[PDB]
RNA sequence: GGAGUAUGGUCACAAGGCUGAAACUUAAAGGAAUUGACGGAAGGGCACACCAGGAGUGGAGCCUGCGGCUUAAUUUGACUC
RNA sequence: GAUCGCUAUAAGAUGCACGAGAGCGAAAGCAUUUUCAACUGUGUCCAUUAAUCAAGAACGAAAGUUAGGGGAUCGAAGACGAUCAGAUACCGUCGUAGUCCUAACUAUAAACGAUGUCAACCAAGGAUUGGAUGAAA
RNA sequence: UUGAAAAAAU
RNA sequence: CUCUUCAUGGUGCAGCCCGUUAGCUCGUCGGGCUUUUAACCCGAAGGUCUUCGGUUCAAAUCCGGCCGAAGAAACCA
């Protein structure tokens, strides 16, 4: 009937940190210190350049929110970034892929934020003078 | 030879500005001298805000925006094209 | 079974502010540990004012508990940056910005270096006396936009980060 | 489970050479828009069958 | 052009800095704009250019032209569209 | 037990968004908040005390030198993996000097507005930085 | 992703 | 002496510890791409998988002496 560990409807947070090289469907709990599930893009492929498709993104994202469901998740709140700490701040393409594909699961959107680290004053960054040519 | 009046760049009564980090290529342009674009982008894109509101677990929740300025050098602003070669007559227009 | 039962609790914020639970977290188990370790996880972030005081006009804040510290969220504070005004900022944070004015039609209206430290002075001698920290919004960057007016025009006043 | 949608109207062609036509399409089940990227010759009139309709062919 | 090089002087721990030729060689070197051509530069259209295909040729036997080889001579013009 | 998530700790460096054909400085240069110069005002004072300057002197980006401290990020040299006919390069990973501070040197830049300093005259227009002076509370 | 070269005067 | 491993075109590497008739590059010849050369692509030939036996419906390929190299360990005529 129910597995054991699971609970009631309860509210988890959703991290999917979306790069241009992997993408990263991570759920934990309010505290942040407890982690459900973390599927990632390379997680559902074969191919190297295949981590980061909407595919496999949206894929990641359904075995999520089937564990979830599993667990007494019932809603989620999403936290998406991307790798902007010193470099492009622009999520990559498996960051709405993940986003949809949780809601078209039916799972309950709670807030939404985007969490990409700006820095307020950073190191140096890797390319030089030229950058990357 | 002389191709602009303010030699590309918006200085006038300085003689040095600090370094920026181009967006694509990470290259050190001068402040005034690079590309200064601000772009406005909803987190959520338009052909997926309609699934989130089908089921939403707020009651009055506005899904935010995306607020960054980036800065291109001009040879990735080029080749991105966010700027192009104009005519002679049409690089003097300011608007 | 990874998780193995573990155990769930709950979550008690003081008794001034309307919701006194807002979920649930995960734990272990007894062993030569201890299940009391829900100390120092104090680090649950709710949007705050919009989820537990159960009404979405003060819906761009964020507070954590331990078992902390209030800051405004991500969104809000982009937002509220303006291309051609002064931004003025002290420490409790708090941020302003340079206002318009209805009859005024030059585009930039920047503060003078001796303006913008009268601005950055009231705004310290106010959030000290008035130092439950008043709880709420209750309008106090109010007078401060009321003290500051005889000084320039000051619109975007928020306090971003308690800690 | 395959589910069917009717085209709407023609946003263009794709695909490097003129192959692929890029059409919004409606599922006569809901009336939801989905844009989807066709193959072959079509036009506004006749409808398309879907047997997946959970991605979103905007191409970027 | 030789060349900011040799030599003389001077400064520096040094790298080098400052001053600074001649022999010899040569009808040009160079500046701004014009027109054309070109761009692995941008924009807009077109062609069986390609796409979706059909028939194929290239593989085999034979006919025929070209090169080569041969021979007294194997007459010769044409060699990307 | 990586990538990932939540806290706490220590140094190093940096100073986003505001940030602009805006400001200051002789030039180089100067952006977290808590001695000098300049404009304006003037029924103040001196009375030619001024301008340009061989020689001479001070400051002078970055890199570099010497000796300490620091050493996070990035990274001339270098070591790998690609690509290539080759690649001792562009591309990816790691990484010494260096990048930071102190003391002493160095004195060169597309050190450019490629436009020497001081003075007189000089068409039309919008706007801006800082004062003064009228109206507008 | 790779694209090196085209002897002198007319 | 005991245990263990390997051998394949001119060359170097593949191959299935069950098996049904052996490949990838360089090397040779010819053709294709190019206005032409160099790069680039393709086809053919090139070994029958050290040598002899069993193992069966068939063995580079499973097992035995034999070759001819390699690693560890031992040694009273």
């Amino acid at each position: 009937e129910v597995i054991p560990g699971s609970t009631k409807d309860a509210f988890g947070v959703a991290h999917i940190y979306a790069t241009f090289n992997d993408t990263f469907v991570h759920v934990t709990d309010i505290s942040g210190k407890e982690t459900i599930i973390r599927i990632t893009g390379g997680m559902r492929v074969k191919a190297d350049r295949d981590e980061s498709s909407p595919y496999a993104a949206m894929t990641a994202a359904q075995d999520v929110a089937k564990r979830c469901k599993d667990l007494g998740v019932t809603s989620l709140h999403i936290k998406m970034r991307g790798e902007g700490g010193v470099y492009s701040k622009t999520p990559g393409p498996g960051a709405q892929a993940a986003l949809r594909a949780l809601a078209r699961a039916n799972m309950k959107i709670g807030r939404i934020e985007d969490v990409t680290p700006i820095p307020t004053d950073c190191t140096k960054r890797k390319g030089g003078r030229r950058g990357r040519r | 030879t002389s191709k602009r009046r303010n030699n590309g760049r918006s200085k006038k009564g300085r003689g040095h500005t600090q370094n920026v980090r181009c967006s694509h290529c990470g290259r050190c342009v001068p402040k005034d001298k690079a590309i200064k674009r601000y772009q406005i982008k909803n987190i959520v894109e338009a052909a997926a805000v309609r699934d989130i509101s089908d089921n939403s677990a707020l009651t009055k929740y506005k899904l935010p925006k995306t607020y960054m300025k980036l800065e291109y050098c001009v040879s990735c602003g080029i080749h991105g094209r966010v700027v192009r070669v104009r005519s002679r007559t049409d690089r003097r227009n300011r608007l | 079974e990874p998780f193995s039962k573990k155990e769930w609790y709950n979550v008690k914020v003081p008794k001034n502010f309307k919701r006194r639970t807002v979920g649930q977290i995960v734990v272990n188990k007894t062993a030569g540990t201890r299940i009391a370790s829900e100390q120092l996880k104090g680090r649950v972030v709710e949007v705050n004012l919009a989820d537990l005081m159960e009404n979405e006009k003060f819906g761009a804040y964020n507070y954590k508990f331990k078992c902390h510290g209030l800051k405004l969220t991500t969104d809000k504070l982009r937002s509220i940056v303006k291309k051609w005004c002064t931004l003025i900022e002290t420490s409790i944070f708090c941020i302003g910005f340079t206002s318009r004015k209805s009859n005024q039609i030059k585009k930039t209206s920047y503060a003078k270096s001796a303006q913008i430290k009268k601005i950055r002075k009231i705004m310290n001698n106010l959030i000290t006396k008035e130092a439950v920290d008043y709880l709420r919004e209750n309008k106090l960057p109010k007078e401060i936009v009321a003290k500051c007016s005889k000084v320039f025009s000051m619109d975007n006043v928020y306090i971003r980060k308690v800690k | 489970p395959v589910i069917y949608a009717q085209v709407t109207e023609i946003l263009g062609r794709t695909g490097s050479r003129g192959g692929v036509l890029q059409v919004r399409c409606d599922i006569m089940g809901e009336n939801r828009q989905i844009l989807r990227n066709v193959k072959g010759p079509i036009r506004v009139g006749d409808i398309l069958t879907l047997l997946e309709a959970e991605r979103e062919a905007r191409r970027l």
